[PDB]
């Protein structure tokens, strides 16, 4: 199944396109929303953002919804990322409660 | 407004209108007429000519080549394109295999009496050939200087994206254009799918059959006119389409459109053709013509382009009732 | 069922049967017979012809080339393959060195009077040449348009995988085919090892010596017939094999198989050949033939293909008792 | 916007050139200062330094100024890096206080 | 000091002075004069000759080629450069498209009667062509052996950096030189921006119009001399510049500089030209000349180079009052 | 033991002895003698011939080419190598610039009347040319089929490693060989540094001047013999070396070695030459010869190779007292 490449400040992530289609409203799951960050030269989406956080942001989709904050990533930072990637208020709170 | 425009995001500049050679060159019309048709198109600014190894079993390519060699036009001023896929009765003379793309284009180039073409197209997708093989072959013929660029035709978005993808994967050359069907009764692909590929990977659209093979001209209102394409031997498929329940539904819609046509003071053809260029998503529309009159009429579509207000468009959308949902 | 099939996963379509030129062309048979053999094969649909610089010290290549040039067949309809490794008595005229692959194929191409071959094969592995050098040379001759594709012959799986691996490492072209020996008495490699490479990296198998050099024809039952290959000067090795303890064990098994042959109403050869194609793992089987009769008989194997039920196969497995363990 | 590639002992980082221009006095933000570490063959700046630390050094610019020490990086080490990259005494102290 | 020096960091060695063909070859001067001018330059060590498809609509290229073919000089001893961008009236005959770069250079090479040029330049930037296309085309013509190297002209630093960047991205060949305007009244780019690209990516500067088209020669002090470039038909733009408020301000400054000129015992031209080479950032300065006298005078600038003390420079900076801030 | 051996780890097989053309071809000896020398070497198995654009200002290349064209030997059986660096008096006719490597090899190939050479060498390092440019040019001439492989000469380990490194960086072809000086009085590089590059990156050593220009032959014992190289016009440098304090120290050591020579029953030359091949680190030694006698004597070194026991070696090490510390 057609795969996608996400470059987060040089750290390259790869996943299948359906994995991201599992959450059509999020930024990465919405073609129109992620289109702005596509690099035609390298065939990958680039984000000038926090590297440590994306590990979880991607696992969220692969896990079907699990949103855990990496032990080495501050709470205020990881929260900003969840917001940017547009994961959704639901999953957003669910994270909040699973976190305090 | 802008007569010439970049084919996709490539640096290749093409007229918004081009002249094709399907059915006519080396077939329906005569070489004298072919010559006349091309000269007209040329002197009127059109620099785009499309053909294909399959047209008239190579003959179209011969005629087009002869005209070019006769009028002695400067090669740097023409943008010739040819399509490859069906080049023979043998098993290995069809497809997008490295063997066929090379042999195929070589054969065409010979017929055209040209050292290269500006753009070579895969005439349709090939389920029996790995994408890598195909992109590698396209990239090969371009490095051999047998083509300037390559493009796809009748490929799905995913297929075009796969090609682009493979090219980046192996550092080969991506396709720059998709030659897709587009007219008031075939809008889905060009209007919904291609604009995405245009923005994402810069692939432009070079559309064909603006008059749905003559149908949008309205001349099939009362039936199959003698000497019309649907009447030609070997085009029962077209005749059948025209005389079908669906065929009739269209013709009926033409009558209404015809109104808007007279209203803006231009023929229905000019309306349809100009309708095709209304959106910058389309780089060029390939015209078809059996008469010098048909051609000159069609070229007029350009003047019609300014009159196409958003209202005029919405009106046409209504009568058509086939505007695709993005 | 399907007469033509993709060679491996490449886009190259080949007949399931091809005609080789080992021992016969420019050697055992005459040019008139060679011509006749090829014409028959051609008119019967076979588009695959295999040769090698080493066959009859280049002569096979000359004869094959002449026939092609005489019958004036369209190049795009033939799939010519040649093997490279032994091209001369000098130190540098053997191997898979860049020097030899280039010079070697060039020499062959000249002999064949062809600008290129469809597939060039490494005739055997070369322990004295770095894989990178070899893959780079193969990839070079293909970009120079002296070949459409390349393939291996008599290489181990690991060796083929190494080649594929190196190609991806340096972005060169991987091999598309392995030319391996296959007949009822040589099944291990084709039946166990190659299917894995086929699924994993798409490499297809083009097998040779379907009749184990004439042995599976049964004609060596009572001994060495006059004018048979084992009788030819320079083939003591074959004669010796035939008259060995093991040689006899086989012949004995042939008698039994012969039964199944008459039962399905076809000759033993047709059975063995069709037996080779029974599994889709094999893209094409290269035939050998000294008579026009032998050829026409062999071509008949195709009709036998439908009769090969799973039972018929299991039966043959029994009499053979050499089914390899996956 | 023109992007830059920073190679820290084999670990590749990528950011836009304006992101680094947000702090013109730092080593990475100063053309004349980083020029010494540019590799023309690969089109990237190379630093034979601590890998774990750079994660934060880069986030500093992307975050607009946040300078947190990765939980897995010693205090004495990360401090040296802040010094080398020439982040500035201000941000330097701010880190100190946010750290003790 | 060093008459020959590396063009940028490339291995290409060029004289610090070169002879251009704009306005003169095939235009203002005669073929006999052109021949004379080149022979002089040659025998005096200059190995750099610059031209462009646009100069005298190809004629400059013809004249230069003829001279080379007539004097029978060894090709390995000449460094010919030509610029590409404006090659025709047709839509597709301008720009940096793969089509135009190929056709364009081919046309030029034909005119010059040469198999290749040492360096091909993009005559100016092309907003309508993707950088990738352009770098790929440049890299293509070099692999085809139609050029040894390529370079830019009138491109911004960012643009040059983009080109370099894309080349590394796709493993193509980066530009080695930027042909920029440089004279006492145009210093910003060469003095501030290019040195950075030189140190960072090794791109060297080959500057043009050392005498601001004859202006820095002072001959426009009392007005437009007959037979001077500003007097030539088609150069009203130059005349206008010369006779402008700004034009006059310069001339006025020339008078003062003239002083420093007589002081060091050389003409004002020699001073300006040598002034251009004062900094090792400049690899070579392209000279313009309509007379054999003008040329020999200009070549003298080299002797002036040692006299250019830091004081002399600071003095000139003062009278000019246009030293750019780094 | 093994007469032919892989040049480095490449697939190129070369005789352990080769015949060079420095000083002799087109210079010291006559074309008839050159022909005789080559024919002897050839018929005795040597397939390696080394030359260089600089030798006799191209003449050596002409003579060697003529001999090849006259004896009509099969190209696939010869391994011709030529070195590039000094190809003319002009500024741009020297170095390892893309311009010179291309023009240079082209010129040589023309002189040799050959379409390509088996190996092209950088005759020495070029501080004025970026390694990338050089490796790209070498890789270019090989893809153009003007060379099979490339190699370095007189380059330091670091330099060779840099070349290899750059090739991998840009996916170009690494050098396969370093042509280094090696004889009993010049051992450091070949004995210490190259073996590392051989094991690490497979680069082999093709050594030159086995008899230190005739010196190790002992013929300079009593002085400068008439018609010897040191006597030739233009070789004062050699004469001077021979008649120096150091020169004498060597000759003195020769006397002792001569003993070991008679002891093993062979001439001193054969001893030195065989001494050069004693270690498998050396792929081939290039011989120099002005007489047919000198050549046949030298070829004899091979028979001496088995007698070179570890003791014999240690003994020679003693008398020489110059064994390099690893
Ligand atoms: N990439 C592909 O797979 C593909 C497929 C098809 C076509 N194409 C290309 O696209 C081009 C488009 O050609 P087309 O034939 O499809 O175009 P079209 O515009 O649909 O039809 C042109 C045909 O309709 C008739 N006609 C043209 N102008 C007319 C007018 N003003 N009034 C009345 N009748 C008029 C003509 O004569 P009659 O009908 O009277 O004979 C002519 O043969 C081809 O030439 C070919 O190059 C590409
Ligand atoms: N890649 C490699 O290393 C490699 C190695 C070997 C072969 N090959 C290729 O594979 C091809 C296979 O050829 P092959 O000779 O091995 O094939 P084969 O099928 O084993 O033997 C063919 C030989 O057996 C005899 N024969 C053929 N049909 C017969 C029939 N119906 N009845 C009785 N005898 C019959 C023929 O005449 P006689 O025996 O009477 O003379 C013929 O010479 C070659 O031509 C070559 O192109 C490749
Ligand atoms: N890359 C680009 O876009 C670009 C653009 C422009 C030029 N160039 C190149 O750069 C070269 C520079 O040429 P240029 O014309 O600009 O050079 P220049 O040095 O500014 O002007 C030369 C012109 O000034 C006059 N002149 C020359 N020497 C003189 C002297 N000693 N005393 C008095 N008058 C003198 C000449 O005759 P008259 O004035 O009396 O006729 C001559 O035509 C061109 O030939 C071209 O190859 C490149
Ligand atoms: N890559 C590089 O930079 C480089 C540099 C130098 C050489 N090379 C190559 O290496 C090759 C080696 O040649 P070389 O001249 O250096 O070799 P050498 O073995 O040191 O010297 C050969 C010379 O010594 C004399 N001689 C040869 N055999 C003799 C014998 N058996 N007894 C007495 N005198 C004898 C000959 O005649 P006279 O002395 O009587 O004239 C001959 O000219 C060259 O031809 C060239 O191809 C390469």
């Amino acid at each position: 199944c057609e795969r996608v490449v996400i470059n987060i400040s040089g750290l390259r992530f790869e996943t299948q396109l359906k994995t991201l289609a599992q959450f059509p409203e999020t930024l990465l799951g919405d073609p129109k929303k992620r289109m702005r960050y596509f690099d035609p030269l390298r065939n990958e989406y680039f984000f000038d953002r926090n590297r440590p956080s994306f590990d979880a942001i991607l696992y969220y989709y692969q896990s079907g919804g699990r949103l855990r904050r990496p032990v080495n990533v501050p709470l205020d930072i990881f929260s900003e990322e969840i917001r940017f990637y547009e994961l959704g208020e639901e999953a957003m709170e669910m994270f909040r409660e699973d976190e305090g | 407004l802008q007569f010439y425009r970049n084919l996709g995001k490539s640096g290749l500049r093409v007229s918004c209108l081009g002249l094709g050679t399907w059915v006519t060159f080396g077939g329906q019309i005569t070489d004298e007429m072919a010559e006349h048709l091309m000269t007209l198109a040329y002197d009127n600014g059109i620099n785009l000519f499309d053909t294909a190894e399959v047209y008239a079993a190579g003959k179209a390519e011969v005629v087009l080549g002869n005209i070019i060699k006769k009028k002695g036009w400067r090669r740097s001023s023409l943008v010739i394109t040819t399509k490859i896929f069906w080049g023979g009765k043998a098993e290995t003379e069809r497809g997008l295999s490295r063997k066929h793309i090379i042999e195929g284009l070589k054969a065409s180039l010979e017929r055209l009496q040209l050292e290269y073409v500006d753009v070579v197209f895969a005439n349709r997708p090939d389920p029996n050939t790995p994408m890598e093989e195909t992109v590698r072959a396209m990239t090969h013929v371009i490095n051999q200087g047998m083509a300037m660029y390559w493009g796809t035709s009748r490929w799905s978005s995913m297929e075009i994206m796969e090609a682009y993808s493979v090219a980046r994967q192996f550092n080969l050359i991506p396709p720059i254009c998709e030659q897709a069907e587009y007219h008031m009764f075939q809008r889905e692909k060009v209007e919904v799918q291609l604009p995405e590929l245009f923005h994402k990977i810069g692939v432009g659209a070079m559309t064909w059959s603006p008059l749905a093979c003559g149908i949008v001209s309205g001349k099939y209102d009362s039936g199959i006119p003698p000497y019309s394409r649907a009447s030609l031997k070997g085009y029962q498929w077209l005749k059948d389409k025209i005389l079908s329940e669906e065929g009739r539904r269209q013709q009926a819609k033409l009558k209404e459109l015809q109104a808007i046509a007279e209203r803006l003071g231009c023929t229905l053809p000019q309306l349809a053709i100009a309708w095709c260029l209304r959106n910058e998503g389309v780089s060029s529309v390939l015209l078809g013509a059996s008469n010098a009159e048909q051609l000159m009429e069609n070229i007029g579509a350009i003047q019609v382009l300014p009159k196409l207000s958003s209202s005029i468009v919405h009106e046409i959308d209504s009568i058509l009732g086939n505007k695709p949902y993005s």
